[PDB]
This record gives C-alpha cells, sequence and structure tokens, in this order.
RNA sequence: GGGUGAUUAGCUCAGCGAGCACCUCCCUUACAAGGAGGGGGCGGCGGUUCGAUCCCGUCAUCACCCACCA
RNA sequence: CGGGGGGAACCUGGGGAACUGAAACAUCUCAGUACCCAGAGGAGAGGAAAGAGAAAUCGACUCCCUGAGUAGCGGCGAGCG
RNA sequence: CUGGUGUUGGCUCUUGGUCGCGCCUGCGUAGGAUAGGUGGGAGCCUGUGAACCCCCGCCUCCGGGUGGGGGGGAGGCGCCG
RNA sequence: GGGGCCUGACUGCGAGGCCUGCAAGCCGAGCAGGGGCGAAAGCCGGGCCUAGUGAACCGGUGGUCCCGUGUGGAAGGGCCA
C-alpha cells in the first residue's frame, strides 16, 4: 500500500474490540482522501446465502439524504451518504441504518448475525466497532 | 508441579527459580538427583526468607563501601619521600599507601587494588582508584624530606 | 493386602450391570438389565521407592496419594534405623 | 429410526462424456480380433448464477456396519 | 507395659448363597437372610447436625407406640416399603 | 483382544485440526487480448529511487501471473472506451 | 346402473335393548352444536349385511393447560388425540 494509511494505521487499532460512539468520530479523519469521501461501515451475517428463502432486500432511504442487499457469499454492504455529514453527528447515524437491518432479519437464519462490523470508508481501514454500544 | 531449582538447569531456568514441570520429571529426576525440591509452604518460605538474607548482605556491602567511600573521597594523605628532584630514590608502593592511611587519618585498607603495576617512582599529584564494586578515587601528594 | 499404605484405600465390591435397550431420555422404551454380578475395584496401587536417612524405603500407595510420600520424606529427624524406619515416617500426626 | 452410500445412454462406470454391445463399412474367407463412422442419456423436482449432467430442503429406491421394537 | 485364647444367645464390621416366589424364567424375590471371617463387651451400635423439610417449624442418639401397608418403589408383575 | 486414561519422564523431527491476523489466490470470444462475489464508488497510486529495466526469486489458468534487491529516478494515467 | 350438488368416513352425548361367566362385541331412536342434500316430507354419526382383527403394560408423537417436592420457573408427569 501507500503511506496514506501507513501514516494512519498506528492511530487506529484493529485488534481490541471497540464500540460505536467512541469509534464513530474518527471516520472522516481516518480518510486522507483528496476528494468526496463516502463512508461505508459493514458487517457480514451468519445466514446461509445458498438458500434464497433467507435473503433480505428493500429500499429505505436515510433521513439525512444521499448527498440493502445480501450477496451470495453472505456479507452486507450499503452507502450511508456523501462527504457532507460531520464527525460528531454519526453517533446518531451510525446506529440509524444498523437498526433497519434486523427488521428483515430472517427467522430460519441460524447463528449470531451482526458478526464483525468494521467501521470503514471507501478510502479507509479495518477497525473494530461494536454494532450496539 | 512446583519445584525450586537448586542448580542452573538451562531451559527450566536459574537457581532458586520456581519452575513448573511434570511430576514424573520432578519425582524421578530432579528431586532424587538433588536438582530441586518441591515448592511447598515451607520450602517456599525458606526461599523468600533467604532471598532477603542475601539481599541484606549485599545491600549492606554497597552501603559499606559507599559508607567508607566518602571518608577518603574527601580526606587526603600527603606522603613525604626522600626528595630527589621529581624522581624518588625509593618509591611509594601500593603497600606504602596503606601504611600512610593507617598512620595518618587512622582508616584501614587491604592494600591490593589501586594500581599495583609501576610502584610510583615520581613526585606529583595522583588520583588512584579503589574497590570492591562501586568505589572511590583517592588523592596522594608526594613531596620531600621525612 | 491391596491396600494403600498411606490413604488406607483397599479393594471394594461393586456390581457389574449389563443393560440393553434405549434410554427413556432418548425416547426409547427404556433400559433393561440382562445381568448383574459381583466384581471388585482395586486401588491404583504403585511402588514408590525413596531414599531417606541411609536407606531405601519403598511404599505401596494408591497413585492418588503418591504426593503424600514426598511430604512424608521432608519430615527428617534423627533416624539411623533399618529399612523398617518407615514405621516412623508412617503416620505420626495424620 | 442414522452413517448416508449405489446416483449414468439399452447394461455398468467417470467429471462441484468411454468399453462389451447394436447397425452400415473395411480386413480375412470366415467365428474373429481388430480398424472407422451413427445412435437424449442422467434419485426427484422447486430454486441458483453468465452459464450448472459439473451449487442447495422434500426424499425415490440401494447396500454395509447399525438404532430400536410395548 | 500390653496383646494372644475362650464365652449359650445378644452386637458391629468385612464378605455373602440357593431352594423358593414370581403358578415357566433372566431383572425382581427369597435377603443383606443363612453361612464364613474379624472385633467388641456386659452389652454392642449410635450420638451432640455441613440434620430435618415447609412451619419461618423442630432441635444429639437409641428404643417403644403411632404416622402406615401411607408416600413411593415395582418384568408398575410377583411383590418391596 | 482392545480405544482412552492413571502409574508416565527427557530430547527431538514430523504432521492434522481449528482459531486470529498477515498473505496470496480464481480466466465462457470479450471491456483493451489475462473479470473470484457483490453494493459502493468517478479516479488515483506515485519520488518514503516512478516509466521501464536488468540480473536474482515464487506460483504458474503460462500471452500471462509475482515479490526481494539494485542498475531505477519523474511518469504510469480510473471511469471515460 | 347413470347424473347433479356435497363430505354426516361429523363434535358433544345417548332412552332402551340384543348378546353375554368376565372382559368384550352389537343395534340404537332421541336431544344440543354446526352442517350437507332436498320444494318439501325428510335423509345423512361411512360402505346390503354378517370376516378384514389384538386386553393391559412400556414407550413415541401433537394438543389442552391439570400437577409442578420452600417459592417463580424448569425437569418430569396427567388429561385429550
Ligand atoms: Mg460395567
Ligand atoms: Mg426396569
Ligand atoms: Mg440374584
Ligand atoms: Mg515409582
Ligand atoms: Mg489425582
Ligand atoms: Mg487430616
Ligand atoms: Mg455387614
Ligand atoms: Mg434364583
Ligand atoms: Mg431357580
Ligand atoms: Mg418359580
Ligand atoms: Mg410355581
Ligand atoms: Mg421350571
Ligand atoms: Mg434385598
Ligand atoms: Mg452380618
Ligand atoms: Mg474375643
Ligand atoms: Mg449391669
Ligand atoms: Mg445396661
Ligand atoms: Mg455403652
Ligand atoms: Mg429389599
Ligand atoms: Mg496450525
Ligand atoms: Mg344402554
Ligand atoms: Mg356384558
Ligand atoms: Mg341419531
Ligand atoms: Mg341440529
Ligand atoms: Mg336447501
Ligand atoms: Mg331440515
Ligand atoms: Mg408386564
Ligand atoms: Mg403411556
Ligand atoms: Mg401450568
Ligand atoms: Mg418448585
Ligand atoms: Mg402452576
Ligand atoms: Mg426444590
Ligand atoms: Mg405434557
Amino acid at each position: 500500500h501507500g503511506k496514506r494509511y501507513r501514516a494512519l494505521l498506528e492511530k487506529v487499532d484493529p485488534n481490541k474490540i471497540y464500540t460505536i460512539d467512541e469509534a464513530a468520530h474518527l471516520v472522516k479523519e481516518l480518510a486522507t482522501a483528496k476528494f468526496d469521501e463516502t463512508v461505508e461501515v459493514h458487517a457480514k451475517l451468519g445466514i446461509d446465502p445458498r438458500r434464497s428463502d433467507q435473503n433480505v432486500r428493500g429500499t429505505v432511504s436515510l433521513p439525512h439524504g444521499l448527498g440493502f442487499r445480501n450477496d451470495k457469499t453472505g456479507a452486507i454492504h450499503a452507502p450511508v451518504g456523501k462527504a457532507s455529514f460531520p464527525p460528531e453527528k454519526l453517533a446518531d447515524n451510525i446506529r440509524a441504518f444498523i437498526r433497519a437491518l434486523e427488521a428483515h432479519k430472517p427467522e430460519g437464519a441460524k447463528g449470531t448475525f451482526l458478526r464483525s462490523v468494521y467501521v470503514t470508508t471507501t478510502m479507509g481501514p479495518s477497525v473494530r466497532i461494536n454494532p450496539h454500544s | 508441579m512446583k519445584v525450586i531449582l537448586l542448580e542452573p538447569l538451562e531451559n527450566l531456568g536459574d537457581v532458586g527459580q520456581v519452575v513448573d514441570v511434570k511430576p514424573g520429571y520432578a519425582r524421578n529426576y530432579l528431586l532424587p538427583r538433588g536438582l530441586a525440591v518441591l515448592a511447598t509452604e515451607s520450602n517456599l518460605k525458606a526461599l523468600e526468607a533467604r532471598i532477603r538474607a542475601q539481599a541484606k548482605r549485599l545491600a549492606e556491602r554497597k552501603a559499606e563501601a559507599e559508607r567508607l567511600k566518602e571518608i577518603l573521597e574527601n580526606l587526603t594523605l600527603t606522603i613525604p619521600v626522600r626528595a630527589g628532584e621529581t624522581k624518588i630514590y625509593g618509591s611509594v608502593t601500593a603497600k606504602d599507601i596503606a601504611e600512610a592511611l593507617s598512620r595518618q587519618h587512622g582508616v584501614t585498607i587491604d592494600p591490593k587494588r589501586l594500581a599495583l603495576e609501576k610502584p610510583i617512582k615520581e613526585l606529583g599529584e595522583y588520583v588512584l582508584t579503589y574497590k570492591p564494586h562501586p568505589e572511590v578515587p583517592i588523592q596522594l601528594k608526594v613531596s620531600v624530606v621525612a | 493386602s491391596k491396600v494403600c499404605e498411606i490413604s488406607g484405600k483397599r479393594p471394594i465390591v461393586a456390581n457389574s450391570i449389563q443393560r440393553r435397550g434405549k434410554a427413556k431420555r432418548e425416547g426409547g422404551v427404556g433400559k433393561k438389565t440382562t445381568g448383574i454380578s459381583k466384581r471388585r475395584q482395586y486401588p491404583n496401587l504403585q511402588k514408590v521407592r525413596v531414599r531417606v536417612a541411609g536407606q531405601e524405603i519403598t511404599f505401596r500407595v494408591a497413585a492418588s496419594h503418591i504426593p503424600k510420600v514426598y511430604e512424608l520424606v521432608e519430615r527428617a529427624k534423627g533416624l539411623k534405623l533399618e529399612g523398617l524406619s518407615p514405621k516412623e515416617i508412617k503416620k505420626e500426626l495424620l
């Protein structure tokens, strides 16, 4: 890689599990990008994609504005916006969409579901965050 | 199983270290070869009681030296030698420097361990060093007559 | 004498019960006994030889109590006697 | 009631389309052996993707060692 | 200094059947009986709650009456309790 | 007869599982001839010796894939096609 | 024998009897609920009838919510199938 996140990886730690509100505020400072940062935080899920009965879909737009689908490998992705929103508001938006997921969580789906959510951007790292606290 | 090593045993470490090894090793090798003992309420007590004993004898030696260090780090001895001009007819041996210090200033010294090589054959001002373990510079003045 | 010289453990009588069938807890009709007969269980009895004062003292002990012999070994006061010195290291206080 | 294995054109197999066959054709002189061509054919559907005899629940039979049976 | 061996039955501990009953028989019964062994004594055992068990209760152990052929146990059989 | 385990220890080489993270990995003309999945995302990495180069390595679906080092020193460039 | 519409191959019961050592087996009008066919009277609690079957124990499975070992639950049982 470059020195983009080799300047930035000694301040942000993947090893020791973290929670949202303390690890939420660093998402715009962790991206050294030149342009237009669109943050994406994600976790994979414990449902077997090999059966379509357990899949999940929809379109639910976020309150704040532009600026959910599971794959066949069983992870989850979604855009939360554009550069736009600041660092301290996302404790409000970092628990926002994350509670729209579990709405359509399947019943015959087996296992702990939000597994490892790593707060990231298009431009950014692996850092542990709790889905809840 | 807890054993107190009686001898540095190399991977399973140093003397008096409390190491945990399998009972079979303990009972059929270490113990009967006098290589260790069971670490018990007693044998561990005797150990700690004797880690204190030594760390007293040592820490009262470093507080022995430095306690008679400052005596002769300040106090000075001057020894008149049968004159010559900046050459001594005799010398002053390390032995001699002892004898002086006893006679004037009343301290006692072994007297090995300053500089034994070259028993010093010239007049001048010298700074000589002492022992055991952290230690002293001393000041000897040599001049003339008796 | 298959009896631990330290703990006192000695052989006991136990029944051997042959059962057939499927536990009720598994939804079987439940288990049936096709035989019961007497057997024994011996203590797990081992030699431990240890050197004490002059001599070699060997105990017959249930492997559970093997440590007790070395505790008993520490216990060193004034015995110049024969290999029947063990009556002294046998137990004293306990 | 298990482990699950045997899943396959007409018969058997192999892949998370071949041999003994059958037909025309050579070779002998002839069974032959060979040598060359032709022949819907994959336990079962719903569903997966670009594609899927080459991805997943019912269960359709199949053995071997197995469970149990008032 | 003590032990050893004996003692009708009684006692505790170590071991421990079968006939029989189950109208056959194996789990079950008989039965922890008979018997063998060890050890107590004039008794032995037990005994001073890591107990009961539903009352905010009782209060060591032993023995009798009762609780009660109850609660249960049981090829839910015989029967055990 | 036999698995596990106790009695049962020292030193080694050797492997499987699985977990964590690091690391690579994969070809149905095509997009530009070498697309693992899928939503983002309109570029960027780059001098902390790029564009290539050479020796030296690893996997090789081999045109190709890929890192260590230096000869390396101011471009390659994403959608756009 | 043919056609149309249906599922009474009902649920809650059952006067009275046939048979009969017991246990069983058999027939059964009628009332209640909600239905089917019928304009209706009415019929319908399987089949023209008489064989097509198996006490109890133990256990499976669905259900009700009855019991739930100090109490709330739970384990397990009961009851209906
Ligand atoms: Mg057994
Ligand atoms: Mg039974
Ligand atoms: Mg018997
Ligand atoms: Mg031994
Ligand atoms: Mg043990
Ligand atoms: Mg004790
Ligand atoms: Mg007895
Ligand atoms: Mg009998
Ligand atoms: Mg008999
Ligand atoms: Mg009988
Ligand atoms: Mg009889
Ligand atoms: Mg008979
Ligand atoms: Mg009995
Ligand atoms: Mg007796
Ligand atoms: Mg007697
Ligand atoms: Mg009397
Ligand atoms: Mg009396
Ligand atoms: Mg008495
Ligand atoms: Mg009894
Ligand atoms: Mg490993
Ligand atoms: Mg009647
Ligand atoms: Mg009758
Ligand atoms: Mg009627
Ligand atoms: Mg009516
Ligand atoms: Mg009508
Ligand atoms: Mg009517
Ligand atoms: Mg019976
Ligand atoms: Mg029953
Ligand atoms: Mg209830
Ligand atoms: Mg309760
Ligand atoms: Mg209740
Ligand atoms: Mg209770
Ligand atoms: Mg129930």
